[PDB]
């Protein structure tokens, strides 16, 4: 039986949670408000499933994409005065970037690139990014939105539809045995 | 009783008698044992993987997994030979029947032990491998031996790449110098005490910890056999361990050199009364970091003898080390040839796993084999004070969390018990008190509880955060004896959360178990 | 006369300027805000240079570093929350290695690095940035601190010592030459 | 009176009157000419690098600069050609007293054109390289002629890797195509347009400008010496201009695109008249973002022939290209020969060097040897309003910037003069008003002002702010010559500041000037 997949999500539902959460557009002042926290929490957990170890390349790029965009709409004397922003920006492209083209490999970058269907700018700008002068804002800012939806379509749009009293042994008269992790 | 093959060798009259064989050799022949056996000289002398046997030797029980090397065994003119069968091995065999993996380690017939010959025996899914050793090799640990004997208590640091077998190398070395016995009324046997630093593929503790173990007889098994040495005659006892928590010490160094320190002290303690050697072998670094490492480690150790087991390793590495080496005003320095399947990951979780089913409690150590799911667990209370409580709290390792996430995160993780010994501990650190949440100690640094007051208690697998509102609970299965975890009060006991490697074989192993024998298992996604 | 070196700081007294900012212990909760604006003014002002054009690739690093640990030290509802100060960091380091060893070289990663004197944790971190999983906050923090004062010894410290009326053509009578720049 | 040598060829009468060369020759030879002069063929027929000359003909000035290849020429059967002393150029080389550069670019002698013969002439700093064309080139070029006479007017599209010689092919089909006078009353010369959309080495404009180019005669001459065109029988017109403001179409590919539209608009509906062909030559990539570019050029300009100067060019790229090319229902695609110091780098910055000391008025045009520091500046105020104010504002590309910055920023740099045609442009901006500050123009977005409704009117140079609390400025100083400049109100004029390479050159002239002809000139650090 070795059609076991082990993840770190106890269960289903809330992998689609999660889902809902990072895209409300697709998946549906103070509403604004509210989609800002709920986007806040879904990093978060993914933070943690990243430690537990064990979790899809493509999960942990969104989730650092959207870290990102989060700390650009930040209105307070606390907005990463405009030098970091690209930072998380250029690093939020380069891991995304290496995993994608470094896992499809037995060629050249771009023909690997083509292959896969990614578009050639990604490419280009993690490129520029590592190398020589990290990129204008406005061109980070419109290439992470299409990185969104791009990853919307390749992955999670197919992961479902859309709609000394201290210690004392148990009393081995009432125990009954149930999966690790269940109470 | 005329045997013959190619492999192994002869051998002669086999006689079958309720359950052991006689076996009398007149001349020099070498034999492949499969199985779980012991062995017992009865007249003569033989050599078993290191060690030497002769007539005023108890009983030796020798388990040769077919997935290293079998040991081999040579027998010396005009001998007589009496293999018993292992008893304590049934329960190890039945392990099969919760993870594939431990199914086909053994011999595939009826008894516990069958003699191999050329290819007859020691069926299909070949590489029956075995243990050989270069004539260097020997002729090395020859002068070493020589030396020792006209000389004080040396210490003795072997190291190299990885997969270059500095494992084979140490475990020759410690039975040679233990069973020797050479020229004085045998001199019985010397007991020698490992070092062992590797947190990859550990030695006489599970994964992730590292530790300082005294030996009195012939180690003779892998380490998935004996991951665990009782804690507190006596054969193979254990005298302190560390939580590093990873598999690798490249999360903080300055950690785990700590820590060899505070293990060396107690050596140094121990061993000024009765002499007793001291076998040391390091991770499996050669280049950056690691390479730094190693050059620490030797100026602290200030090892006698350094033995490098490449022959042909970079340049980087030869380099560093023999400078290093030079400064402590001159230590020996030598390489050695190296002889470079299962994957390192798959044997440590299969380390990990034995540990587990470890019993609480010639013979070695019994094991048992109901899955960890129906096992009854510790309940931990989580409401009380820092003297009604259980736990004092959780500490985390090079990594914080949020309060809401911490709950998710550790259910299912494993954990380490250390147990403050000095209140000199959780100098700097929010311990909470009176008080429903878990009761997390805040550890801005992240450096891990310093070495000098803290020790390891055994590995800890948690199984159900329950905080129902009003019993704050956690339900815990350890494989630490009773006796133990009752002699200690509450305040005095802290659980380590680090990486440690998710136990993911075990909550496959219900389902396995069910299904041999002949549904929303958490973490476990069935395709279909 | 090949012994002209462009720069983008207008004279010099302005570079040093900007290293005081930077470093206020070596150069000399009210004062922790004043030095907190003052920091923030130099990477900005790092940022105008590198558009200009021509910037020692060292002053650059500085400025993505400084930036960072800037974004993690911000109380309020700005803090990025605990995803993205990761990133910039991550994002700092690899452009200030990557520039060290691609300038340094004619061997292998280590060698090289062993060579210019940088130690070997940075490489190892780099590495591990981007290529599998994005590193520990706390080892990320210890380890740019750290960076801070490296270069300061490798560089900083070595630039000195340590104490229709629109359109009016200008009447030729009252005009003098004088260096493109000043007026 | 009988010269003779190798390189070039032989010679005859070779009469000094006046300052002028009266040569005939009775019989096929090929001159290779150094200098700065002037043809006149008086009796036969010569050809200079891709042109044809007849009795019927003006006088051609052809500036032969030692940087690039020398024009060859070719005397056919019999011909007397008359060579004049170039006037307009004594200024230009004056340059030399402001750049090093521009010193080592003519002929070392005394006159102003020498005939160059095995390498007596041509004095050492060698590589006096020779304009040469593979008996291919010709042959395609010879069948697109006669194709083009027995059909309308077409559209070619030459591209290829850099350095591949694509502008060599260009200059050559330019000349022929407009000279060629072949079959009818010499027909003598149908008008010639030339589209330059490549930013990196431009032809017919300054760095960082894309250009549509109207010739009347054989394009004789390198881009550094024509770079600008006068803006309004008037030889080199320029029809429309627009600022990319990078060298590289790698920040804004749209934006490039929408530029190439707009220029194409312009050419179809002035060439439906007069049949008049267009040759077009694109950027330099052939990978990645660049190839993608060129498929959407195709596909747009729809070019009757497509010519790509590599033929061992990488297979991606022909691919692509064969693709995108056969989809536009058929499109002829083929390839040629390549035949692959002074880098691009130098030879741009020369270009818009050359540019700024264009005076203000096949001869050709004429240049200003006086340092840009002591010409005096346009004076542009700073504090009024939409109509008594003069440069509307300030907007930036790519990149944005603190207010408190851009004064420094801007300082030293280049930007263009764009002229809003329609106000359909800044539809989306605040543009500031009544009002001391810059008043710059807040854009979000980033992209540039569209290419509908803006054009470029000459690049600009500011050499001081100065807002001195009560009369806020701009000290700057242009090419474009008075009468433009003041026919325009004040409104519709903003100033576009993105990357143009900081004009390092510029500086440093002041000084070289003064130790030439023989302290805290900011941005220039003196190494002492």
């Amino acid at each position: 039986m070795v059609q076991y997949i082990f993840t770190p999500w106890r269960n289903r539902a809330e992998l689609l949670a999660v889902r809902a959460q990072f895209y409300p557009e697709h998946t549906s002042f103070q509403d604004d408000e509210h989609i800002r926290s709920e986007k806040q929490k879904a990093v978060a957990r993914v933070s943690m499933w990243m430690q537990r170890g064990g979790c899809p390349h493509m999960v942990e790029s969104t989730a650092l994409l959207v870290a990102a965009i989060l700390s650009d709409e930040a209105q307070g004397s606390g907005a990463a005065g405009g030098y970091a922003v690209r930072a998380a920006y250029s690093a939020a492209f380069s891991r995304f970037v290496t995993g994608l083209l470094d896992s499809h490999q037995d060629q050249s970058m771009y023909d690997v690139a083509k292959a896969v269907g990614l578009p050639a700018a990604f490419v280009e700008l993690r490129h520029q990014a590592t190398h020589e002068q990290l990129p204008s804002l406005t061109r980070l800012r419109s290439a992470a939105r299409r990185a969104l939806e791009w990853i919307w379509w390749y992955y999670w749009k197919g992961l479902g539809p859309v709609d000394q009293s201290g210690w004392v042994l148990y009393d081995e008269k009432e125990w009954v045995p149930k999966p690790i992790g269940i109470v | 009783m005329h045997h013959s093959s190619f492999q192994p060798n002869n051998s002669n009259f086999q006689r079958k008698a309720g359950g052991r064989l006689v076996l009398s050799t007149p001349d020099v022949e070498r034999f492949v044992i499969l199985g779980n056996y012991g062995v017992k000289v009865h007249q003569g002398e033989v050599t078993i993987a290191g060690a030497t046997l002769t007539p005023i030797d108890d009983v030796q029980w020798v388990h040769a997994p077919h997935c290293h090397a079998l040991p081999v065994l040579r027998t010396a003119n005009d001998t007589v030979i009496e293999l018993l069968p292992c008893p304590t091995a049934q329960g190890l065999r039945e392990l099969a029947r919760l993870n594939p993996l431990f199914g086909r380690l053994w011999n595939e017939t009826s008894d516990t032990f069958q003699i191999i010959y050329t290819s007859a025996d020691a069926p299909k899914r070949t590489s029956l491998r075995e243990l050989a050793s270069h004539p260097a090799w020997n002729k090395k640990i020859s002068e070493l031996l020589t030396s020792t004997r006209r000389k004080p208590s040396p210490i003795l640091f072997i190291c190299g790449p990885k997969s270059s077998g500095k494992s084979t190398f140490g475990r020759l070395l410690t039975n040679r110098l233990m069973t020797d016995r050479a020229g004085h009324k045998s001199r019985s046997w010397k007991p020698v005490m490992v070092l062992d630093l590797d947190p990859g593929q550990p030695e006489f503790s599970p994964p992730g910890v590292v530790s300082l173990t005294k030996l009195r007889r012939p180690n003779l098994a892998p380490p998935f056999c004996h991951p665990g040495l009782s804690f507190g005659n006596e054969g193979m006892t254990t005298v302190r361990m560390h939580a590093i928590a990873s598999v690798t010490p490249a999360l903080d160094p300055a950690h785990f050199i700590a820590c060899a320190r505070d293990l060396f002290a107690y050596y140094r303690r121990s061993a000024s009364q009765e002499n007793i050697p001291l076998v040391v072998n390091t991770p499996g670094w050669i280049q950056g970091t690691g390479l730094d490492l190693l050059a620490e480690l030797i100026a602290v150790l200030r090892p006698t003898e350094v033995l490098y087991m490449s022959e042909d390793g970079p340049e980087e590495t030869v380099s560093a080390l023999r400078e290093a080496c030079a400064s402590s005003s001159t230590i020996p320095f030598t390489m050695l040839p190296s002889q470079p399947s299962w994957t390192p990951a798959t044997l440590r979780s299969m380390a990990m796993q034995s540990y587990f089913h470890l019993s609480p409690f010639g013979p070695g150590c019994e094991w048992n084999p109901t899955p960890l799911t129906h096992l009854c667990p510790w309940r931990v209370r989580l409401a009380g004070r820092p003297d009604e409580r259980g736990v004092l709290g959780i500490v985390c390792y090079d990594h914080q969390y949020a309060p809401e996430l911490v709950s998710d995160a550790i259910n299912g993780m494993v954990m380490g018990l250390v147990r403050i010994e000095k209140k000199e501990a959780l100098r700097g650190l929010a311990v909470p008190g009176d008080t429903p949440l878990l009761p997390l100690i805040p550890n801005p640094t992240g450096s891990p509880l310093s070495p000098q007051y803290t020790s390891l208690v055994g590995l800890v697998l948690i199984r159900g955060v329950s905080l129902t509102a009003s019993n704050p609970e956690l339900h815990l299965l350890t494989p630490v004896p009773p006796s133990v975890l009752h002699s200690f009060r509450g305040d005095e006991l802290v659980l380590v959360a680090g990486k440690f490697d998710a136990p993911t074989w075990a909550y496959v192993e219900g389902l396995y178990w069910k299904s041999n024998s002949k549904d929303e298992v958490p973490w476990v996604e069935m395709l279909h």
